[PDB]
């Protein structure tokens, strides 16, 4: 298989982030009014992978960098954890397996569409029949 | 009216499926003075009280955070009572969840043969914990145990051995003595601290 | 529920692009290609709301278009189908439940996050402990 | 010289599991002439010959093609040969699939029921088709039925009625005589044509 794709090759900086952490912990979790933003699902059922993208980019861009401001103290922590977030990040994009899957199958139909000898327009026009029941049975199936 | 002083502090001190809530006794504490413990779960603004009136420094939450494992933690506070008196609370200051769970080990099993000293970690099984929530179904991945051998005619010297599952092997190369063993569980992801094992010995030879 | 939610609605224009597709099928099926370009799970799946969104915009933006360049006699049938399939398109926009559900659960979170006097930053880094559960969780799941 | 003169045409003429293909003779055809029927199956490009030399004008390829309604369609072609020669082939101009299969009924059952005459549409289950692949599970929605009414003591002229379940009915407001009807197959969303069933008929009283 592939390493960046094992997430036992995660481990290590899901450890560092959470030491980090711990010791900023009871500075960041003073006000805290005691509600829930990412919850038990937030990140589970067919779509998850989308919001994992979202999450993760919505702390690397905007929540961390606007941490500093908030938290001129633990700066050194903050970009510490940023740091090995980022680290995780480039390696989860690197994985097909960790990212949404409609990524591939879309990309495999280019391909073979566009390894044709007139990029396709043939195959394609030549399965309209097949698309009307690919499309029907799609309708069908939520 | 109605002006105690408040406990200095509040903190959880736990292990599997032993959530234990501590805090330190107000100065100058009566013998009619008492603890008032609350409980709030994440997700829900709401507190409820545990107990009206506990002559302790401890209380056991666990009977009722049983779903800590599978929530998003719990925040706790304690409050001094006197009669129709009683302080402002005292609340801890970080979510209680799995995190600061500390790990523990059951017990160690040790085995000889053939030259050959056979471990089993037993993980802990409080009877609190429900059925299917099992040290292995909640810590799935990647649980290590950090070995620690020392030789009875030997001394107080230990030499280290790290593993990746509930069973180990230590080869007796023809040696003769009594082998003691302390086990230390961590989750190679994970920031959770854990604490030596009682230690564990067995002899090699009709000892 | 909406009209352009149930599978009825489009009964009769997959009907149409399929009369229409079998007066002009020997014609467009004659080619000596006997492969499946459209296999039976393309449309399958958790992927499956984002693989057909993409056949449809393929289709009505390159591969029609082209065929008027391949089947100059055909540009009447052609221009029909691309014009039943249009219709058909645009209709399953209106229903949310036939695209892919994904957008909702990153409103709530955004919404919640903008609903704070700060947007989240606080809540955003005192939840960094959930985020790293929700994210070593995301991996074991994949 | 093995240049004989290659079949018109090929193409498939089939219903519910009775794939049945057909083509047309070769100008000049001699006693010692058959014609070899090949079965290609889209997604593995590779003929295989069904039948060396059938000395007919059809061949039943349903059994070979049984996932016909869980596949990509299927390509077909015949070829003359007279010993030691023969034509080019004669391939179908078009993929077959369930798209090309005609829609029939088994038959329909006629009741009386307190001024109610209550059909039941038996869809066709060919012997042939297997266990799970029932016409219900290969056209699994917008199934319909036109209906063709006549009154016996009333002549050749029909009234319509269309019904999208397997059962229907139409009352006999207070009347006598006897009613006859046919049933129509078809797919709302498809375009396979479907056939009028042989007229069945019910009497009223007696
Ligand atoms: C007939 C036709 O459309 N041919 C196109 C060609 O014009 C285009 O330059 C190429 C990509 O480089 O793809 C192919
Ligand atoms: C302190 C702070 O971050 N305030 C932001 C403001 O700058 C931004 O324009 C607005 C958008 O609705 O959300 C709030």
């Amino acid at each position: 298989t592939k390493p960046q794709c094992r997430p036992e090759d995660y481990a290590t900086r899901l450890q560092d982030l959470r030491v980090t952490f711990h010791r900023v912990k009871p500075t960041l979790q003073r006000e805290d009014d005691y509600s829930v933003w990412l919850d038990g699902t937030v990140v589970k059922g067919c779509w998850g992978c989308s919001v994992m993208d979202w999450l993760l980019r919505r702390y690397l861009e905007i929540v961390f960098p606007a941490g500093d401001h908030v938290y001129p103290g633990l700066k050194t922590e903050l970009h510490s954890m940023r740091s090995t977030l980022e680290s995780i990040y480039k390696d989860m994009r690197q994985c097909p397996l960790l990212g949404c899957g409609d990524k591939s199958v879309i990309s495999r139909l280019s391909q073979e569409a566009e390894r044709k000898s007139d990029n396709g327009t043939r195959k394609g026009l030549s399965e309209l029949d097949t698309l009307f029941s690919r499309l029907e049975e799609y309708l069908h199936s939520r | 009216g109605t002006e105690l002083p408040s406990p200095p502090s509040v903190w959880f001190e736990a292990e599997f499926f032993h959530h234990i809530l501590h805090w330190t006794p107000i100065p100058q504490q009566s013998e009619s003075t008492c603890y008032e413990v609350a409980l709030l779960r994440y997700g829900i603004e709401s507190w409820n009280s545990i107990s009206q009136c506990s002559q302790t420094l401890s209380y056991d939450l666990t009977a009722v955070t049983l779903d800590l494992y599978h929530s998003n933690g719990y925040r706790a506070r304690v409050r001094a009572v006197d009669g129709s008196r009683h302080s402002q609370w005292t609340v801890t200051n970080t979510r209680f969840s799995v995190d600061e769970v500390t790990l523990t080990v059951g017990s160690v099993n040790l085995e000889i043969h053939n030259g050959f000293i056979l471990g089993k970690i037993q993980l802990p099984r409080p009877k609190m914990a429900p059925a299917q929530d099992t040290y292995e179904s909640i810590f799935s991945h990647f649980r290590e145990y950090e070995i620690a051998i020392r030789k009875v005619p030997g001394q107080f010297t230990f030499t280290h051995k790290k593993v990746k599952h509930e069973q180990f092997s230590l080869l007796t190369s023809g040696e003769v003595g009594e082998f003691c063993v302390q086990v230390k569980p961590s989750v190679a992801s994970r920031s959770n601290k854990g604490m030596w094992s009682k230690e564990e010995c067995i002899s090699l030879t009709r000892q």
